[PDB]
């Protein structure tokens, strides 16, 4: 649809200032950590590997998340309901088949009951206030992809494998806006297949300069190097697989521009 | 619930009921929207929280407006501003004289311009037909109806295949496309407009194969040369009946050439030619364009 596309890019940069969660918020949690938060996440994508969910999904998941947890204080004990509610409201904002409330509980276990599962939906949706239509980084990410003529999909499959490593590790890159992490998990995807650098016709569309994705794209580099070392690992497991073009099996470049 | 005041059912679906009714205290008229949670396992129907997360975001004179919702633990409540009628029963009233090409101009006019809000805030509505579609008595009209509506991306991917209602289905749809996008509204406001020219539905097919056949019948069977990639359609048959395109002087009668122009355009076959609602705005059709009372 080139002939809103510009509007659309646009609209979205509003909005995802607007659907931003509140940067620090986790200092101001009593109980639950970052560690806590990351484990959350990495669960969210094998649940979403095991129902075969859109990446889609899973990154608005994690908005509702960060979004819910930004205002409401959550024992750790109940940290798992409220990533539950969150998967299950975003599987039916964007699956054309959402797994049933049934199987959900299935997933935690038997950990919560379907009673509580349907009132932590009601209580999430209040408290975003149905505002359910945000901005990721993954419709950031296929966006930039156009700008590859022809499409390189070893090159997305690594930008999508990047973008997912963001979502597990709230420090640092709660402080990014989806956007710009976008554009240095595209940039970084990018250099480590072909050698090639951010383009001029997406630092043009987006504003970025090179140099200003540098802070994002050092922070990015990093996890990738120590990817193999991080205590979560269900994104590599998913990325080795040839659907992805076994892109986490790839090796990341030494040093950048 | 206790501020309102139920005047009149004035919608009935699967999952509840709509209703005229006042507020009791301010005295303000609203549409109200119930939709049943009990008779749902399932919690909140995902139909309700796509209508309710997209109307929040789409703040437009030409799309209806979203007051308030009320969430409980067995219903769910969505105000709307009340509007005199939907456009069928319109329609319906003016069978027999016939709508004014100005005031048909200015309700195509308007619909385009709310529509492109639409699509520019990555919205497809997918359900666009007389019945969802709202008039005041002051010459407005208003998208409504967003319970099929879906946020997209750019670029798309595979969205449900089940969706707008069989008349107003475009045939990259009907012939199975995986992918289709904003080109779907535009072809059933396509289908709107040559309807309030004509006085009735242009294709009023009564299955899948029906629609095809009298969407062929009239702009002529696509081929490779019309629409590249055609032949290689999920549900494509190479054995079609090969019919010839009509004269659009013979479809839309009363309609200008520039009428017949954005018609054409707006029903082309091809999704990727067939004209954008910002685009269609400049046509000139529109130059003469006011803003006319309807007759009620
Ligand atoms: N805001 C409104 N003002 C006046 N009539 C309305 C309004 N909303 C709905 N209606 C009437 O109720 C009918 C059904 O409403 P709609 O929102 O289309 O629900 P459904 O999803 O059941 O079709 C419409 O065709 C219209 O005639
Ligand atoms: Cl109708
Ligand atoms: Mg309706
Ligand atoms: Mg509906």
């Amino acid at each position: 649809v080139p002939d809103y596309q510009e509007d659309i890019h646009t609209y979205l940069r509003e909005m995802e200032v607007k659907c931003k969660p509140k940067v620090g918020y986790m200092k101001r949690q009593p109980d639950i950590t970052n560690s806590m938060r990351a484990i959350l996440v990495d669960w969210l994508v094998e649940v979403g590997e095991e129902y075969k969910l859109q990446n889609e999904t899973l990154h608005l998941a994690v908005n509702y998340i960060d979004r819910f947890l930004s205002s409401m204080s959550v024992l750790r004990g109940k940290l798992q309901l409220v990533g539950t509610a969150a998967m299950l409201l975003a599987s039916k904002f964007e699956e054309i088949y959402p797994p049933e409330v049934a199987e959900f509980v299935y997933i935690t276990d038997d950990t919560y009951s379907k009673k509580q599962v349907l009132r932590m939906e009601h209580l999430v949706l209040k408290v975003l206030a149905f505002d359910l239509a945000a901005p990721t980084v993954n419709q950031f990410l296929t966006q930039y992809f156009l700008h590859l003529q022809p499409a390189n999909c070893k090159v997305e499959s690594l930008a999508m494998f990047l973008g997912e490593l963001s979502l597990i590790d709230a420090d640092p890159y709660l402080k990014y806006l989806p956007s710009l992490i976008a554009g240095a998990a595209f940039h970084l995807a990018l250099y480590t297949v072909t050698g090639q650098s951010w383009p001029e016709s997406l630092a043009q569309q987006t504003g970025y300069t090179l140099e200003s994705l540098k802070p994002c794209l050092v922070d990015l580099h990093q996890t990738y190097l120590k990817a193999p070392q991080h205590a979560q690992q269900s994104i590599r497991e998913k990325y080795k697989h040839s659907k992805y073009h076994s892109v986490s099996l790839l090796n990341p470049p030494e040093t950048l521009s | 619930m206790e501020n309102f005041q139920k005047v009149e059912k004035i919608g009935e679906g699967t999952y509840g009921v709509v209703y005229k009714a006042r507020n009791k205290l301010t005295g303000e008229v609203v549409a109200l929207k119930k939709i049943r949670l009990d008779t749902e396992t399932e919690g909140v129907p995902s139909t309700a929280i796509r209508e309710i997360s997209l109307l929040k975001e789409l703040n437009h004179p030409n799309i209806v407006k979203l007051l308030d919702v009320i969430h409980t633990e067995n219903k769910l409540y969505l105000v709307f501003e009340f509007l005199h009628q939907d456009l069928k029963k319109f329609m319906d009233a003016s069978a027999l004289t016939g709508i004014p090409l100005p005031l048909i101009k200015s309700y195509l006019f308007q619909l385009l311009q709310g529509l492109a809000f639409c699509h520019s805030h990555r919205v497809l509505h997918r359900d666009l037909k007389p019945q969802n579609l709202l008039i005041n008595t002051e010459g407005a009209i208003k998208l409504a109806d967003f319970g099929l509506a879906r946020a997209f991306g750019v670029p798309v991917r595979t969205y449900t295949h089940e969706v707008v209602t069989l008349w107003y289905r475009a045939p990259e749809i009907l012939l199975g496309c995986k992918y289709y996008s904003t080109a779907v509204d535009i072809w059933s406001l396509g289908c709107i407009f040559a309807e309030m020219v004509t006085r009735r539905a242009l294709f009023p097919g009564d299955s899948e194969i029906d629609q095809l056949f009298r969407i062929f019948r009239t702009l002529g069977t696509p081929d490779e040369v019309v629409w590249p990639g055609v032949t290689s359609m999920p549900d494509y048959k190479p054995s079609f009946p090969k019919w010839a395109r009509q004269d659009f002087s013979k479809v839309v009668p009363p309609l200008d050439e520039d009428g017949r122009s954005l018609l054409s355009q707006m029903l082309h076959y091809d999704p990727n030619k067939r004209i954008s609602a910002k685009a269609a705005l400049a046509h000139p059709f529109f130059q003469d364009v006011t803003k006319p009372v309807p007759h009620l």
